[PDB]
């Protein structure tokens, strides 16, 4: 299976570094926040998403390491298992760090 | 499998009426517009009762402008809802330049008027003869089962009727 | 009622280019609040929460 | 309230989500795309439910019957007036989606061609001809699509999806031989000079496309019908140009394009100018009835409805049993209609 | 007006980064 | 699974049941939930629908060597498939009447189909790595039906003889005036006064002779002789003869056949090789 | 909706059918219970009620510019509707005898007064526009009549 309610436990468990049912207390808190609406400052245009990562790159003085992350891209275009890139690739922008 | 097309006419209704009461809101004084029945047979008994100068209940007479008058507000007309309202002033308009027309019949007497032509009458004389027609022809427009048999009929008559009443009632008299 | 049927008519016009994607009786109620005094950005947020609310419904 | 009693006596909306919604049945293999779905979710790790628009079993042959004549569908998406395909979230119970797609899609092709062939029709003289002519075939076909309306409304049902589709298969397949002939017909608007050859090449596509099916028909002879429909009213102002040339002397053209470059010589000291274009032997009777008509009209001194008659003559007795093989025959009827007034006309020449 | 581009484009990245600042 | 199988079959893929595309024989899933058993039958049921879109392929391929037999086969072929989608339809009512019939049951039902698909997918195998065209189709149809099996039998003499109506067409043209129907010079009258007429021994069946030929070759060149000399001289006539009404007639009657009569094509060789063959007997007299 | 559609193209609109003095009557956008697909036949149906408005004025202006052509000209093309309203009257006793219809029905049978009517209406506008009356009036039917099209 992997209904989200299953899968949103099993994240708690792993990342608190606690059991399952001791992640609870953090699993009612993380269900109001999944729950309540927020809206991505990049809305429109999956190109938009992308040239934000490749500006990141930069940024950060690893200019070799964003070349590197077009190749990926066409990688992932092409096998067409996913239907919502662009989630994906905003959630790991996000999360970046040095 | 019904949609609303193939439902019927009556889900057209209830449907007019829903359509309309977010209008009417605003048409609304404090209250909105309410329904107001006729059946679709006291239509087709109507239609030849204004053309002969009567009322029935939808055709209210108004002596101050000598022409009929139909209910203003909204009236349901049996599952055909307000669309007969504006066909049914058509011919409202075609019996009021009869009534017009049988007006002026009686106007020319020569009890002591001598500026009334003796042609003038004789004008009458040819004119009430073309009036009684007019009321024979509505004694043969039954049976009315719809209003376009009645409406489509009188697209001849209706242009007729303007020249006919109107050419007179200007006043021209005698030799001229 | 000849008035207020041809402003909307104009306005139901303008609700479909711009894609508001509202219905019909929906908008007059909501141009019948305005003109009582409404503010807009309250009244939007209040559809938006509504709109969302039957999607989850349905399904 | 109103708004309830339409929900219930109209078939629950699907353009509009905002109607509650039913997908089951009590036949343990309509429930399929449920036990579909739940396959997929538990083999694959990486599996996306999609968002499906849910319709409405069996209510998807209404919009093909819309669709295949009759006017824009704005419950499925065209990309343009020419490219017609089937949103990627209809689902109907009893099948997959996949499953679907893929009649749908042949549907969908199908109705591109009409769709297309319906942009033709503007509501020169050639063009208005063929128009006439595509515009016939078209309200003749509603009449097959109106029978089938009437199925679906009837109590029980009966149809499904797929069980009136090998039923509107002759038209199906008369639609396509109409697409084969229009592509070859009107693909002559870049080609330089829209004057006289895209009017005589279009009825000369028409002319090459009855040997192609006449001469191996008889198993569809109904695509053999369907191509002379197109052409016995396409040829009907063309011939007619040729009526009022001789028994009038002078004929009826556009004023900005020639149908078949026909001119007369104001100045006498020749009779009338020709420019060869697009059938070939009936030129020839064209240039010799106007050379003596140019005279009788500035110096006396000293169709269509026979066509029509010699075609229904072979026909109550296309293929026919009384001439073999067969359309060309009725043609060579018509090479002495032309023929018995051609050569009258000419023997008033040496006349005067 | 070569210059004047240039510039131009600079705003356009600032406004977009300060947008991003804005959100979080 | 029943309904997914039973429009595959008519020529519209599943997704449960996904196309290969005439390379390789998987053209059903293994399903879980069906048992390790059911869903071994279920790929020799989709053998006998990828044999089936084998043939819708040959159709328009065909419908645009390229010849016109090639054509005529091709809307002889769709008949042969016309009792193979009506019992698919009429499978469908079959189960609606109970959800309690399975894929044993269509087993049953569509073996009807096993003893004329593979054997008509041998027809269309030969014509297309041959690349053969022309009277030659008939005479690869002809060859097939040399052949066993009953219902292969009376199958590929009724597509034998829809393409045999191609070749009635051609040779009365040619014995009325001399008309030469080619649109890709497929049929055994060749050409290339009286003009230049000649037989190619390529194109020709073992079901006509040479000798027999030779019966539609004299004739049909007589016609033509008058079709440039004068028409008033015609021995078939065309004014003052209504024999080509009598021969209209004939082939009609004769136009259809059962299987395929030989009998009946060859006496009317005779006929139209007499009676109006003494109209120009009386002229050379003369001359 | 079938019957009441009737009188929208007879030229007497509800406010359901409204009528614009610019693109003409029309159905009115995404009103609740009409299929996206309906809508796009309905609105093909009411360019014939739109054509049919703009030309009862045409007669009722000009009877009872100035010409004794121009109403001749009128009487010219009340001939045009004659077959036009017997096929609004036909519609009208089929859909007194039941009430389910499809207005695929009305669309099969009112298209015939799809390509006569736009074809009539270049004719008055080219009338009022270049402002020509009389004998003239005969010559601008005449040479369209020459034109494509049998009806």
């Amino acid at each position: 299976q992997k209904s989200p309610n299953v899968l949103l436990q099993n994240l708690c468990c792993r990342i608190l570094g606690k059991g399952e049912a001791d992640v609870a207390q953090q699993f009612q808190y993380a269900v109001r926040v999944i729950g309540s609406n927020f809206a991505p400052t990049v809305e429109r245009d999956e190109f938009l998403v992308t040239e934000k990562i490749k500006k990141e790159f930069v940024r950060q003085r690893r200019e070799a390491d964003g070349a590197l992350f077009s190749e990926l891209h066409r990688k992932l275009q092409s096998q067409g298992v996913l239907k919502n890139r662009w989630s994906i690739l905003y959630l790991l922008l996000s999360l970046s760090e040095d | 499998e019904p949609y609303v097309t193939e439902a019927g006419r009556e889900a057209f209704d209830k449907l007019y009426k829903l359509h309309e009461g977010g209008l009417q809101i605003l048409s609304a004084t404090t209250l909105q517009p309410q329904l107001v029945l006729l059946e679709e047979t006291d239509l087709v008994k109507a239609v030849l009762n204004v053309l002969i100068g009567v009322v029935s209940s939808t055709f209210s007479y108004n002596q101050a402008l000598q022409s009929f008058a139909v209910k203003q507000g909204v009236y349901i007309s049996g599952t055909s809802p307000d669309n007969v309202s504006s066909l049914l002033t058509q011919v409202a308009e075609y019996g009021t330049y009869y009534t017009r027309l049988s007006h002026f019949s009686l106007l020319t007497v020569l009890d002591s008027s001598h500026s009334n032509g003796l042609v003038f009458q004789a004008f009458t004389s040819g004119l009430r003869k073309y009036l009684q027609y007019y009321r024979a022809c509505v004694l043969s427009t039954p049976a009315s089962l719809t209003l376009l048999t009645i409406s489509f009929l009188f697209r001849k008559l209706g242009r007729q009727l303007r020249y006919l009443a109107e050419l007179c009632c200007a006043f021209p008299t005698g030799v001229k | 009622m000849s008035a207020v049927r041809e402003t909307m008519d104009v306005l139901l016009e303008i609700s479909r280019l711009l894609n508001t994607g509202l219905d019909m009786e929906t908008l007059s109620i909501c141009v019948r609040l305005c003109e009582q005094g409404i503010n807009p950005e309250a009244l939007s947020s209040v559809i938006k929460e509504l709109r969302r609310a039957s999607d989850t419904l349905k399904a | 309230d109103a708004r309830s009693w339409l929900e219930q006596h109209i078939v629950h909306q699907y353009w509009t989500s905002r109607a509650p919604r039913f997908s089951h049945s009590s036949h343990l293999h309509s429930n399929l795309s449920a036990i579909w779905d739940q396959h997929l979710y538990t083999t694959d790790p990486l599996y996306t439910p999609d968002d499906k628009t849910i319709v409405t079993e069996t209510q998807v042959i209404r919009e093909t019957l819309w669709l295949l004549s009759g006017v824009k569908k704005l419950l499925i998406f065209q990309l343009n007036d020419g490219k017609v395909n089937v949103r990627n979230d209809i689902i109907v119970t009893h099948m997959t989606q996949n499953c679907l797609r893929s009649v749908l899609e042949q549907i969908a092709a199908y109705g591109q061609v009409v769709f297309r062939l319906q942009k033709f029709i503007d509501e020169f003289r050639t063009y208005q001809a063929f128009m006439w002519a595509l515009y016939k075939y078209f309200i003749s076909f509603k009449e097959e699509l109106t029978e089938i309306e009437k199925c679906i409304i009837n109590k029980d049902e009966t149809v499904t999806l797929a069980i009136v589709l090998d039923k509107l298969a002759p038209r199906l397949a008369q639609l396509k031989v109409l697409h084969r002939v229009f592509s070859t017909g009107i693909a002559e608007v870049p080609p330089d000079t829209r004057n006289v050859v895209r009017a005589s090449h279009l009825l000369n596509t028409l002319y090459k496309a009855i040997l192609d099916y006449d001469n191996v028909g008889e198993a569809s002879e109904q695509t053999v019908s369907l191509l002379f429909c197109l052409w016995v009213e396409t040829v009907r102002p063309y011939l007619e140009i040729v009526d009022e040339w001789i028994v009038h002397g002078n004929l009826f053209d556009p004023a900005k394009e020639f149908i078949i470059q026909r001119n007369k010589d104001v100045p006498f000291n020749h009779r009338d100018f020709w420019y060869a274009t697009y059938l070939k032997p009936v030129l020839k009777q064209i240039i010799m009835a106007g050379k003596s008509m140019q005279l009788l009209k500035n110096l006396k001194c000293r169709l269509y409805t026979l066509f029509l008659e010699s075609v229904q003559s072979r026909l109550q007795h296309s293929e026919s049993v009384t001439c073999q093989s067969f359309e060309l025959t009725l043609r060579s009827c018509l090479y002495p209609h032309i023929g018995k007034q051609y050569l009258e006309c000419c023997g008033n020449l040496m006349y005067t | 007006a070569i210059q004047i581009n240039f510039i131009k484009n600079m705003i356009e990245e600032t406004l977009d980064d300060f947008r991003e600042a804005c959100h979080r | 699974m029943i309904h997914e199988l039973l429009l595959a079959l008519s020529g519209y893929p599943g997704s449960i049941f996904t196309w290969n595309k005439r390379t390789g024989l998987q053209v059903s899933q293994d399903i879980p939930f069906l048992h390790p058993g059911e869903t071994s039958v279920l790929n020799r049921l989709c053998k006998l629908g990828t044999d089936y879109i084998r043939f819708t392929e040959f159709i328009e391929q065909y419908t645009g060597l390229h010849g016109i037999y090639l054509r005529a086969f091709c809307r002889g072929l769709d008949s042969i498939l016309q009792p193979y989608r009506q019992a698919l339809l009429d499978l469908e009512q079959e189960f609606l009447a109970d959800p309690h019939l399975s894929i044993s049951h269509i087993n049953y039902s569509l073996d009807q189909f096993h003893l004329l698909f593979p054997s008509i997918m041998v027809v269309v195998e030969q014509i297309k790595s041959q690349k053969i065209h022309g009277c030659q189709i008939l005479e690869t149809v002809y060859k097939h039906s040399c052949g066993g099996l009953p219902p292969v039998r009376s199958a590929l003499e009724k597509t034998l003889a829809v393409c045999h109506g191609v070749m009635y067409k051609q040779l009365s043209a040619w014995m009325l005036h001399g008309l030469l129907l080619d649109q890709y010079e497929e049929f055994f009258v060749r050409q290339g006064s009286l003009k230049q007429f000649s037989l190619r021994a390529e194109m020709l069946p073992s079901y006509i002779p040479v000798r027999v030929a030779e019966k539609i070759l004299f004739v049909g060149e007589s016609v033509q002789m008058f079709e440039n000399q004068n028409v008033n001289m015609s021995r078939t006539g065309s004014i003052l003869k209504n024999q080509e009404d009598t021969f209209a007639a004939e082939l009609h009657r004769l136009k259809q056949q059962p299987l395929f009569s030989l009998v009946d094509f060859e006496s009317v060789l005779d006929r139209i090789r007499s009676t109006v063959a003494e109209h120009l007997w009386k002229l050379m007299v003369e001359e």
